């Protein structure tokens, strides 16, 4: 039969009847380029640290929506303050720079 | 000098340090555990094992009738069958057809294999902690004793006092109660004395397996004899000291964590991972050499060669040095980046020097200590080519061991870009926030 | 028949009951304990006595010098001292007036009265709990034996199976630590081994009385020989076990709490009262008489003929009964109230008996269960005359064992009106609410 064992860096011992138990540990030699691309950085780091590979790069995306929404939010009341003075004025100066920054 | 700090409960592999006294030149100090072992302190509850029967010659009463009576035996057994007719090889043994009784006995013993083959069943209690400690420092060679791992009980190892502070674990593998059988252990809650079940583990209890008082809790009945037949017939649960063997199930020695290796004269665990030891060594002031009496170091350059973070010692380093006084000069790694190999150097006036060193950081960056001077190495590391090794690793890995120069700025990026877009949404809100109060003003 | 109940943790005083099995006359249960031992398992540490110091012959080199050299002795000194000019009986004993040399040694040991005068120092652990049981039930005279307090273990009395309960309290007089001298016990905190202090208890350690490693720690410095005379003089600080010995204090004998006794052989603490002990007695069943077989009592009156509530049996109390087949009835009260001190009393076809019983209360009530019936016994104690009494009370006294009637009345009255004067004035506010509601509609 053919038996499949998991070994961390902490070891794993084995004894195969009547012989001295074997201790074995296993290198930290997942594949992967830390130094490549985005995917193959991703890639070695979820080879070496699964669920803190998936727990981070959730963590990462939620940052990012929620900074990028809140940013384009407050951009958003940015221009529907800056802007709604002169729309209720039809008659009103509208500086150029204004047309550059708030819009 | 006394040297304090703070060493992992590991058994081979070694402590390293320089033991720096004011006014004299850093010496290297080497501790190796050999062995660590856990003893705790038992208490022999009682011994388990096979029983035997003892059946004596039964009584046959011709022509009349006997009565039984009670007896100090272990599950004693009595009846007087009446109506019997036995034979012998001579005949009948008995005149009468009916009017005869056989009393049969029967009661149990500890079997003669007990002496040899029997579990002994403990109550175990924290005792004591000792460990082989392998010492060498400066030019002194290794030198060993047994000391007691409590932090009080100094040890005299080569002219220096050691002693080794408690545990930081209480952690022991052993249950308040184990079964010894043989060479195992078990983590078993043994029934108290008196209260063994039949066919179960302590149908039979001894409190010595030498003692004259035993308990045995088996269904021993006696049966009625054969027609004809001078016999004592019985019935009885089977041994449960037999039956537990069978259903024993995996030893202690074999699922303790933390690789305990357990071991029975004293009983103990020994080499258990667990915590840290404390440690406190007095070096010979005669150790010590003056640091206007030792080489001069100067000019120090450290490229690391190659480096890959194995277990082992994968890295080469190699230093370039100006000196003076050419002589022995120790080498050092302050930090847990690296573990280095090497423990001195020879040095000459001028020259280069190399070392190996195993650390477990993809991009390893420690100061290296040179006898009174110090050099920052930095390289890039290679994966390990080997899945799995036979030897534990000499280095400890980090939470940022990991983290390469790109994951880093990634990582940079990241945090950065997401901040910058916060702060310009709140600057475009100062910025407007100003001109609707100076709309009004 | 198993009878379980929890008793308390006394010596001397009985714990009494009627064992009530359906369709059988009840039987009188009386378990007295005779002594109750704590056990503690002991890991002997290390022995201390006072030490004796050894001294060689010195060595006197004329015209020369000699070297001394390390040997193992425990606190072994040596030294050498030149320019002596030694005389004897015979005259000078060196040629040369400056030249010569003495070399001195001494070291510790053992003295001989370590034998028989030393200190054990042990670890205390949880050990077990014994103790010796009287026993009597029905018409059976009083047995008894020793047994193991563990609420597992079964004990044969006079073919009643006892199983007895753990101890409520874990409580235990003994220390982690203990030193045990003599025929005293001290609950000391003594250092560790190898860590004695001179002129203090750990001065001088041995892990046993015939050990060859002993440790040994006193101030021993070998002092000059006096001009012209041959001996070997030193200093040393004066013994720690003999200081010890004036300044060790009251032993663990004379502060136990719950009056515990303190034992050696084995270390133990004897009747410290703490606590109940649950109890599980098997009658067997040739005990017990068939209802149908037993005399029937009827129409009991009770009489408190005399009563006060001392710690004896100062109850005296008469029943008036009536009864068939005149024979012997059991005599019990289940009641917390009254102990009993007859347990059974010979019945007529009618008349009266009487019995004597401990109370606490000063107005007793309580049932009395004159066999297959009962009776309620009420009457007035008076106050003891005695102060001071060198026996325990028989009785239990309770929150309101000594609440007379006169303080009920007052007690009833003060609650009862003031109660009663703030509902008066809620009943008031109530209606005069109404009254008011009345005028507008
Ligand atoms: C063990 O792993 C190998 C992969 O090399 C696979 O082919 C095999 O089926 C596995 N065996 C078991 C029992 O899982
Ligand atoms: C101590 O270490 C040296 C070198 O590592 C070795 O030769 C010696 O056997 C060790 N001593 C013990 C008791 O293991
Ligand atoms: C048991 O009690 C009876 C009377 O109370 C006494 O005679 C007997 O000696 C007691 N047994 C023990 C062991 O003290």
């Amino acid at each position: 039969t053919t038996v499949n064992f998991t070994v961390t860096g902490e070891g794993l011992e084995y004894t195969w009847g009547n012989h001295p138990p074997k201790r074995v540990w296993a290198q930290e030699s997942g594949e992967g380029n830390p130094h490549g691309w985005p995917h193959e950085v991703v890639v070695y780091y979820y080879n070496r640290y699964p669920l803190t590979t998936i727990i981070g790069l959730c963590t990462c995306v939620a940052i990012i929506m929620v900074s990028c929404v809140t940013s384009v939010w407050l951009l958003c009341r940015t221009r529907n303050l800056c802007i709604t003075p002169y729309k209720l004025a039809p008659n009103a100066q509208v500086p150029i720079l204004l047309a550059l920054l708030c819009c | 000098y006394e040297h304090t700090a703070v060493m992992p409960n590991k058994v081979g592999i070694p402590y390293k340090a320089l033991v720096e006294r004011p006014g004299y030149a850093p010496v290297h100090l080497q501790i190796q555990l050999v062995n660590t072992r856990i003893i705790p302190s038992t208490n022999l509850e009682y011994i388990t094992c096979k029983y035997k029967t003892k059946v004596p010659s039964p009584v046959v009463k011709c022509c009349g009738a006997t009565q039984c009576t009670s007896k100090p035996h272990p599950d004693y057994q009595c009846q007087v069958f009446s109506g019997v007719y036995p034979f012998m090889y001579g005949g009948a043994y008995c005149f009468c057809d009916t009017e005869n009784t056989q009393m049969s006995e029967a009661y149990v013993e500890r079997s003669e294999e007990c002496s040899i083959d029997h579990a002994k069943a403990y109550k175990v209690h924290t005792g004591t902690v000792q460990a082989m400690v392998n010492i060498t420092y400066g030019s002194v060679s290794w030198r060993s004793a047994d000391v007691y791992v409590n932090g009080e009980t100094p040890a005299k190892i080569g002219d220096a006092k050691l002693i080794i502070g408690p545990l930081s674990s209480a952690w022991s593998p052993f249950d308040n109660k184990v079964v010894v059988y043989g060479h195992e252990v078990y983590n078993y809650d043994f029934p108290e004395y008196g209260t063994g079940k039949a066919g179960s583990f302590g149908d039979l209890q001894s409190r010595t397996s030498t003692s004259n008082d035993l308990y045995a809790n088996t269904n021993l009945k006696l049966q009625r004899p054969q027609a004809g037949i001078v016999h004592t017939p019985f019935t009885q649960v089977p041994s449960g000291f037999e039956r537990w063997k069978k259903d024993k199930g995996a030893p202690l020695n074999d699922v303790a964590p933390f690789g305990c290796s357990i071991a029975l004269e004293p009983l103990r665990a020994e080499n258990c991972a667990v915590g840290s030891i404390p440690i406190s060594i007095d070096i010979p002031d005669a150790a010590f050499t003056r640091i206007s009496e030792t080489p001069t170091v100067s000019d120090l350059e450290c490229k690391i060669t190659e480096c890959t973070y194995a277990f082992d010692f994968g890295g080469i380093a190699t230093v370039a040095y100006k000196s003076s006084k050419a002589g022995n000069c120790p080498i050092h790694s302050p930090s847990g980046v690296a573990v280095i190999k090497e423990n001195d150097v020879t040095l000459a006036e001028s020259g280069s020097f190399t070392f190996h060193f195993s650390t477990a950081n993809i991009h390893p960056a420690f100061k290296l200590q040179v006898c009174t001077s110090a050099v920052t190495c930095k390289g890039d590391c290679k994966p390990p080519k080997d899945h799995i090794v036979d030897y534990a690793a000499q280095h400890t890995e980090s939470f940022t061991s990991a983290i390469s120069a790109t994951a880093w700025s990634w990582i940079k990026v990241l945090v950065g870009g997401t901040s910058a877009f916060i702060v310009l949404g709140l600057i475009a809100t100062a910025v407007v926030a100003l001109v609707l109060f100076f709309h009004r003003h």
